């Protein structure tokens, strides 16, 4: 029965090791992403949560019929 | 080409006001694209000096800018006097 239907314990052991490594890395990445989201939304100094401002290319830099703009 | 002539005659005989209105509107639409004086109107509009012309600082490399209003350089309005 063992020879026909089942493998040795090492296969399940090392597959468990691989699964545990993947899951632990995913958990750490989730916590890191939450912290990064919090910091980026608080400071606004990252790529995320960038809200539009007025384009400076819309300004007319011409004499304006009055010396003081 | 023959039925539309009869249509035009019937319109002229029954609703002359609408015939005149459509003819005038079509002329007003199509004529301005065929006139050479439209660009003259644009130039006349551009030649009206509403604001003060602010002088440019001389960096010594603008031979196309006059140093005085009566200098030969700069734009000319001599085309406007002959119009
Ligand atoms: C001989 C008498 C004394 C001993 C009697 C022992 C009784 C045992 C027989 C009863 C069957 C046990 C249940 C079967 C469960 C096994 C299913 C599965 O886990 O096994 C697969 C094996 O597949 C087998 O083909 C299972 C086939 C069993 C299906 C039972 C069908 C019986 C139906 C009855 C039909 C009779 C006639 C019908 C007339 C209409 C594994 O696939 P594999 O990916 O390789 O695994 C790798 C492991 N290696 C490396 C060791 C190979
Ligand atoms: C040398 C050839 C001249 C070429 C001139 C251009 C084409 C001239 C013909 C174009 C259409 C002429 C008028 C329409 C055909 C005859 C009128 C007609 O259709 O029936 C009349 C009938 C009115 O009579 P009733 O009120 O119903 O009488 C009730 C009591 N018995 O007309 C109608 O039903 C609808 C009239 C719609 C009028 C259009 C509204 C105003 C538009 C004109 C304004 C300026 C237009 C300029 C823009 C267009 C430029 C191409």
């Amino acid at each position: 029965i063992a020879r026909t239907f089942y493998d040795g314990p090492e296969k399940n052991y090392e597959k468990t090791m691989a699964i545990l490594q993947i899951e632990a890395e995913k958990a750490e990445l989730r916590l890191k992403e939450l912290e990064v989201r919090r910091l980026m939304r608080a400071r606004g100094d990252g790529p995320w949560y960038q809200y539009p401002t007025i384009d400076k290319a819309l300004i007319d830099h011409s004499p304006k019929t009055t010396p003081d703009n | 080409a023959g039925r539309i002539a009869s249509f035009l005659k019937n319109a002229w005989a029954k609703e002359p006001v609408l015939v005149a209105s459509f003819a005038i509107g079509g002329l007003a639409i199509i004529l301005p694209s065929l006139s050479p004086y439209t660009n003259y109107a644009i130039r006349i509009n551009r030649a009206t000096p509403y604001n003060y012309p602010v002088p440019l600082r001389d960096d010594g490399n603008m031979p196309d800018v006059p140093s005085h209003p009566q200098d030969p350089q700069g734009p000319s309005l001599e085309w406007l006097k002959n119009l």
